[PDB]
């Protein structure tokens, strides 16, 4: 009767957590492989999406296996003569593993980073288990992580869900191809603890409960007095 | 009943259903060591009070054998029995919301990536005076948003209890160990935060002093520590 | 529009009564109350009293005996009466609507001078 | 009764200076205070209700503050229309007494 | 015009008889309920259709007493505009002196004028203890009865 | 007990032996139709109050389904449960005599063959304010002679109950149908008259308002009407 | 049989298989409250009559206790027993089609997105005179297209009954509650529409008046209303 | 304390006019008031007790009325003996304070 209100169903639906854009071109004389968008890594951050952040932060703890669906679509806004048949490496960097700094790093061929090779226009799909270090993720952390010094009060590495890195395996053509990648995360086997108050005010930081200053009142005023229906 | 003796401490109280066991889970191992009543300094609930906030185990960090074992042992695991008693006549009105918030991550009063300093996230027996001025590096003290951007009315989803001075004067909240790890460092991380918030303001009669003491008595129960520092190396 | 037109005779000898009224146009006296505030020239505003949204009246501490307030709910008229008039009653008398139990929508007020 | 003492009595300032009228009560109003503005031969109009909330049709130059017994009415960057007598009124305990009044004049 | 603790406080006033204390409609997606825990989770979905649990809590002094009459106007009807129309409908005459907390179950609605109204009227004037004058307050609470359903999940934006 | 629900109405009250069943005869047929609590406008018992008098069924003549069926049907037969509640502090003194008088024929204030007009013998929910001035055609309001030439002290032979504010604040009187006919026209003839008379005057402390509300809650029980207007002609 | 008494009403009629229970479903709960015969004003079937259309429950909206409870309660649920009787001699000819149309959404006489006004979709006891002129905002009255764009011959798929004055003079159609919701607002939405349509025209003999009365008697049966307005708030 | 303010202070009337002396109290006397008559160099004598009841040896010209705080002493058709100072005294709450006094003189 109330199967839509389950936290398996309320929190467990595929949202768009990341949209990046990488390019297929040559690295001849290219200094920065991120300003050129030869690759993009993304620290997996479900609180970057404020609609899913506001739903996850209705609970103190949450434990879920992950489920990533990756849609890569190409684009060639220049003279092209053909639409190229491209392959994207979508490499999952686990927590504690090093991220790529170049598109031709050693990290892309590292056997311990699982990577998906799929075509552009097709879609990838894989699942990552609960890769937290606690028995649940911490939506809120009242304290410091690993240290007696200043550790930013709630910024903890217990909530590290990994990282996704994306490049095009193909070499360059004579035209530039722009691949836009949409990562779709679905929390599965969700279980949640200690329900909290819903957040009324907007966000200013990730991992911090800081609300903006001189913001607007969330409790809206009546058009009359307290006796007015 | 009315002479509850725990250790060499004794308090006098009233209860009929007063204990609020949080989430219907009594604290239990994974007493008789540090289990006694630690009675904090009484706060003065004046007419213009906004509230008080104590972090646990940070409120008990200098409290005798508990605060000694808190800094001696790294890892620990404690539940609490918090008595908040606001003694008054039958002429005072007003209402306190005694609420226990697990993982009450506070909001800084500067916004953005500005974080709250360790001086203010760990205020000790003093707690956070929510009616005082925002200091540089401290939390935001606007009580309507519960110091975390969530409204004050929705604070009743946490394990709470009202002190309506018309009806009662005591609130007992039996807190278990609430964390995502089985044991944790008690000195860098606060499990729960006790807040005592006046919703309805304190009204005194004419001829009464516009202030009223609030006594917080925290008894740590089912307190465990790590087996290291007494585990043998052989 | 919420307007409260004051109306008074404004030429009254002392030791007499006052029939200084307020016709209510826009709202109903059953759902809102009306506050009375007078201001003598030179001196400041002084509260007179408030009849509430259903019957009950409050007054000044010094003018419980002199002042008296009634209202007609059908004709939407609020009545202010005073006894034992003095020279200190030379004042513009105002009506208001009780908005959040405060006072606003003050009319322009009739200046009522008690003279020989 | 709750007696309002509105200090000062009159102020001389230019159009742009900061004016902070003040009311202090005998009893505790619990923020149930209203500030009024009145011109010469005009009706009093409501500026601030509940000691902080600006009323309808009130510019953001006005700002009510204060809690308990003492309440300030800070006015920032005065205009030409903002000269007149300012009266508190508490709405707590029946009687609803006024304050003395602060008038504004030009230097 | 700002958010404060005073917005949760329903003010009561002495020497007021047959006036209204408060009044609201029972759209639990707008108005007073939009920011509550019920109405923040109701507005994640599209259709609620259940019973509500409405509470009040008197926080004035133990010697003060009044009778407030708590009218429920069902959906389709007009909310009352005097105390007597409230008494001729569905109500509780709640003696503040005796019962410090009243719990009232709003009937099953499927409310998604409409959704019902809920007002409170002074049966008697508020009798305050001697030389304790001013305002006393009510605290109102909303929740759901356990037959409350909720379906067709949607998305709030900002 | 304290949440007595009758119909869609609910009142909160106190009783231990509070119900005065008149003449030890519970009202009975010769509920569930018009049986609900009708709560009249609260009277203000000031210090100079002389009393109030409501005629039944005339006090309930505009009261919803009961007052509708009272003017729809000619003949009717009703008993009553009258709660008179005078809420107060523990600082008020004074004493009310809540008395129910069957066939309280009133006396006119002009004497002789002058009779009391229908405007005044049937005053409705307002009742008769016994502290007001005698109007032309109205009853005499001298409370010492009970508006009928019989002294106030002898009014305790009728089914009565005191509200001594020292002791209690409620009076419940369960009235049966008292008439010499088995059924009668409810619109031209008043069966009983409820009177609420201050014998000992209301004394307030210094700092209290010299007035005190009185709430009358009349629940008509075992209410019957004539079989005509629904009897078939065939 | 011939003295059917329902409430304080009584009608005289004839039946052998006359009742047309719609879709073989007798009306039933999900009498004895508002169940009586409401006898509408008799229509004059002249020689140039085109038909009449009554909306239900809109035809019974001013009809006593039923029309009172229709506007008192928001939600309701009623079935009907409609007797249409056209008394005549054995010299009249002609044929009426008494048809009951669930959800008879009418067509406006202006076409396009023009809708029919509430004055005309809810005409009351008067009904819609299909032989009258089209008014501004009213429905189209062209009887061949059944006021909805569907031909008159195909109107027999709805639960109907003929009054052939050669054969009989009465038609009884027992209507259940037909809606896609279990209960609905009776004041904004018409469940069924009774139509009385002369297919074969009324022919009178020479020496007879060219007109003939038609009596519609609607008895609401199994009438339910919502539990609110008598449900307790406690 | 309950303070009696007896208004007016003195009256001029002829033998036959109606004299209505008045007392008004701060607190509520609950009809426990006594009126007195005094001549020049004579003892005060009791006229009305309980604010309505004429005392022994008092003619029916005197008539006490009033209830609560305000109490009137209506004297109808004055005689020659009825000139003097008239004082209230309440007998409710210890102290039993007097009023100011109304003297009667001939026009």
């Amino acid at each position: 009767n109330g199967s839509e209100t389950d936290v398996e169903c309320f929190l467990g639906r595929a949202a768009c957590v990341h949209v990046t854009e990488i390019q297929n071109k040559d690295a001849t004389g290219i200094d920065n492989h991120r300003e050129a968008k030869l690759f993009n890594d993304w620290k997996i951050n479900l609180s970057s999406l404020v609609q899913l952040r506001k739903k996850l932060e209705l609970f103190t703890y949450v434990r879920f296996d992950s489920e990533y669906t990756i849609l890569a679509t190409a684009s060639q806004p220049d003279s092209a003569n053909y639409s190229s048949n491209l392959v994207v490496q979508a490499m999952y960097v686990p927590p504690g593993a090093p991220n790529p700094k170049e598109w031709d790093d050693y990290t892309w061929q590292s056997a311990s980073n699982p990577s998906v090779f799929f075509k552009v226009g097709d879609t990838s799909r894989f699942s990552v288990p609960y890769v937290g270090l606690a028995s649940a993720y911490n939506c809120f952390y009242d304290g410091y992580s690993h240290d007696d010094a200043e550790t930013q009060y709630g910024i903890t590495v217990l909530n590290h869900m990994g990282s996704m890195a994306f490049r095009i395996v193909n070499e360059h053509d004579e035209h530039k191809t722009l691949v836009k990648i949409r990562v779709y995360h679905r929390a599965k086997h969700v279980e949640a603890w200690i329900p909290r108050a819903p957040r009324a005010l907007p966000y200013t930081s990730i991992g911090r409960t800081n609300y903006p200053k001189n913001t607007e009142p969330v409790i809206k005023k009546r058009k009359g007095d307290i006796k007015s229906y | 009943v009315q002479q509850i003796t725990l250790g060499n401490s004794t308090i006098t109280t009233q209860e009929a259903a007063n204990a609020v066991v949080c989430y219907a889970e009594w604290p239990e191992y994974l007493d008789t060591s540090v289990c006694r009543f630690y009675t904090l300094d009484s706060k003065t609930w004046t007419t213009g009070s906004k509230g008080w906030c104590w972090k646990l185990p940070d409120a008990l960090k200098d409290m005798g054998v508990f605060g000694q074992n808190m800094f001696f042992h790294s890892l620990g695991r404690s539940g609490y029995t918090v008595h908040v008693q606001c003694n008054a006549t039958k002429f005072h009105s007003g209402c306190l919301l005694v609420v226990v918030i697990p993982e009450h991550q506070l909001a800084s009063h500067e916004g953005g990536n500005v974080s709250v300093k360790y001086t203010f996230t760990h205020p000790g027996e003093r707690g956070i005076d929510l009616s005082s001025a925002n200091e540089v590096g401290g939390p935001v003290k606007d009580v309507i948003y519960n110091m975390n951007g969530t409204l004050l009315g929705n604070l009743l989803i946490f394990p709470h209890q009202f002190i309506n001075l018309r009806t009662n004067n005591t609130a007992t909240i039996v807190i278990p160990y609430i964390n995502s790890v089985p044991i944790d460092s008690m000195t860098r991380h606060n499990n729960v935060s006790l807040m005592v918030i006046p919703i309805a303001p304190l009204t005194v009669p004419t001829g009464a002093t516009p202030s009223l003491p609030i006594t917080v008595t925290i008894a740590p129960m089912c307190t465990e520590f790590s087996g290291i520092r007494s585990k043998s190396i052989v | 529009a919420v307007q409260l037109a004051e109306s008074g005779p404004a030429l009254v000898a002392p030791s007499q009564a006052l029939s200084i009224t307020c016709t209510v146009a826009g709202f109903s006296l059953t759902a809102y109350g009306v506050a009375w505030v007078r201001q003598p020239p030179g001196a400041g505003l002084e509260w007179l009293g408030a009849i509430w949204a259903a019957g009950a009246t409050d007054y000044n501490a010094a003018l419980k005996s002199r002042a008296s307030i009634a209202k007609d709910n059908s004709k939407s008229q609020v009545f202010l009466a005073m006894a034992s008039l003095a020279t200190a009653d030379t004042a513009a008398y105002y009506c208001a609507r009780e908005w959040d139990a405060y006072g606003d929508y003050w009319g322009q007020g009739t200046t009522v001078t008690v003279s020989a | 009764d709750i007696v309002l003492t509105q200090s000062p009595a009159a102020l001389s300032a230019a159009a742009g200076a900061t004016v902070a009228a003040t009311c202090r009560a005998s009893g505790n109003i619990h923020n149930a205070l209203a500030w009024y503005q009145q011109k010469a031969g005009k009706s009093p109009q409501l500026l601030v209700y509940a000691a902080a909330a600006l009323a309808a049709g009130v510019p953001s130059r006005f700002s009510g503050s204060g809690s308990g017994t003492a309440y300030a009415l800070a006015i920032n960057s005065l205009a030409a229309d903002d000269f007149g007598a300012y009266y508190c009124q508490h709405f707590w305990s029946t009687p609803y007494t006024f304050g003395g009044g602060t008038k504004l004049e030009i230097k | 015009t700002k958010d404060e603790v005073n917005s949760y406080l329903i003010p009561l006033n002495a020497n007021r008889q047959n006036e209204q204390v408060f009044g609201t409609n029972l759209f639990i997606g707008d108005g007073v309920f939009k920011t509550t825990l019920l109405g923040e989770i109701v507005q994640y979905y599209t259709h609620w259709s259940g019973s509500l649990r409405f509470s009040l809590m008197y926080t004035g002094p133990a010697l003060s007493s009044a009778k407030l009459i708590l009218a429920y106007t069902p959906p389709g009807a007009r909310g009352p505009q005097d105390r007597r129309e409230a008494m001729l409908g569905t109500h509780v005459v709640w003696d503040i002196g005796l019962q410090s907390t009243i719990v009232m179950t709003i009937p099953w609605t499927s409310g998604v004028t409409s959704a019902g109204f809920l007002s409170c009227w002074y049966q008697t004037s508020l009798i305050l203890p001697p030389e304790t004058t001013g305002q006393v307050y009510l605290l109102s609470f909303i929740s759901a009865c356990p037959d409350f359903k909720l379906r067709l999940m949607k998305d709030t934006q900002t």
